[PDB]
């Protein structure tokens, strides 16, 4: 430990802290600007509950595959993750829960569907030489409806009931700050049909039953957009605590370097001048 | 007129790293950012070429007004030089009002003449 080597310890922990903390705000704003995106698709999906509060229990539909029937029998999984690198425990959190309820519940690897976005938390599931279903990598930091539907035409046309019966979706939930919890609900099919009022009796006489097959598709697109934007809100909020941890630790590690520092050269002087003042005595 | 560039250059020196990205929010940050680069470019100079002191707070005056957010960064050292060349053409007037009286010119005055510097100024 030389003074020099302290000193450059030191400016570097500097700019590191401030970098750290710089992202940090950049994440605030990330933060700020996708929740009004999170919260301004809940009108969309009450009228879509609206919609159908009164379609299932008005008997409309008999055996819909979609609506509380089983479709080809093949189980897949949903699991979103983060893809822009240092953002703590969210991506190990849901990867981890997610292998722990497959090892229980899956029959065996290489027989099950993994559908991933984000490949910095895919490669997990790479590594463990899982077969890739649907993979969406680059998008948005303010992701729109407009943008998903691409995935979701695409979810629509593969991944239809004709081809996959059982989704199960993976990923973290904005709870608080602190910490976004994961959760792991089904997509299809529909548990159950609450209703959000009364039954609002609407006038069908375009087709009786012929509308729950786009009404569904409808239904899962909605999901799977709630499911992006909780895990971009909760993605956001493991970098804010990942990146204070940081600034914090930087700043603890720099008051005792520059501790050290001080001890340093307070003894390297001390010792020079012992010398020098021996060195003229004796003669 | 220091005052306000001091302070643009003191806003301006904290913020170096976020320039590495375009994440920046643009309104504030961004903008201090562009400022600082301008007031930065301006501050360079070149050796054995002493420039008077009315010529050099006729400078930062259009600087610090925010006359020069416009043209290219790339492009404000030859800005600055025409600058001089076409004060000293026309600009004598508020040149010795300033030797003078160690008093800002008109601002009325001032405006219009760095207004049409600008507008005769080509971009490249």
């Amino acid at each position: 430990a030389s003074l020099r080597d302290i000193k450059t310890r030191i400016n570097a922990t500097k700019k590191t802290s401030q970098i750290t903390k710089a992202m940090e705000m950049v994440s605030t704003s990330k933060l700020n600007r996708a929740e009004q995106n999170a919260k301004s698709f809940v009108p969309y999906m009450e009228k879509i509950q609206e919609v159908v509060a009164n379609v299932a229990l008005g008997a409309g539909g008999a055996s819909h595959p979609m609506l509380v029937s089983r479709p080809v029998k093949k189980t897949g999984y949903l699991v979103i993750t983060s893809d822009r690198g240092l953002a703590g425990a969210y991506n190990s959190n849901v990867l981890r829960l997610v292998y722990q309820t497959i090892q229980k519940r899956h029959a065996s690897p290489d027989e099950y569907a993994i559908i991933v976005i984000g490949r910095v938390g895919l490669s997990f599931f790479r590594k463990r030489n899982m077969p890739v279903i649907l993979d969406i990598t680059r998008l948005p930091d303010q992701p729109s409806f407009a943008d998903i539907k691409e995935i979701a035409r695409k979810t629509v046309g593969l991944f239809a009931d004709g081809t996959f019966d059982e989704l199960y979706m993976y990923y973290n939930h904005y709870v608080s700050a602190i910490q976004q919890e994961v959760t792991e609900r089904k997509l299809l099919p529909l548990t159950d049909l609450a209703e959000n009022k009364q039954r609002t009796v609407y006038e069908f006489e375009p087709s009786q039953e012929e509308i729950l097959d786009v009404l569904l598709p409808q239904y899962a697109e909605s999901l799977i957009y709630g499911a992006l934007l909780d895990a971009k809100a909760s993605e956001h909020a493991a970098r804010m605590t990942a990146m204070k941890n940081a600034t914090d630790n930087a700043n603890e590690l720099i008051r005792t370097l520059t501790l050290s520092y001080n001890r340093a050269r307070q003894a390297a002087i001390t010792q020079e001048i012992t010398e020098i003042v021996a060195g003229a005595n004796a003669l | 007129v220091a005052g306000t560039l001091r302070l643009d250059l003191a806003a301006y020196r904290e913020l170096e790293a976020f320039a590495q990205f375009g994440s920046d929010l643009d309104k504030a940050t961004q903008a201090k950012l562009a400022r600082g680069a301008r007031t930065v470019e301006v501050l360079k100079q070149d050796l054995h070429q002493p420039i008077p002191v009315e010529k050099q707070v006729l400078i930062i005056y259009a600087l610090t007004r925010g006359f020069l957010d416009d043209i290219p960064v790339e492009d404000v050292r030859r800005f600055e030089k025409e600058f001089y060349l076409f004060l000293d053409q026309n600009g004598q007037h508020l040149l010795e009002h300033i030797r003078t009286t160690k008093d800002l010119p008109n601002e009325d005055d001032l405006n219009k003449a760095i207004e049409a510097f600008k507008k005769t100024f080509v971009v490249s």
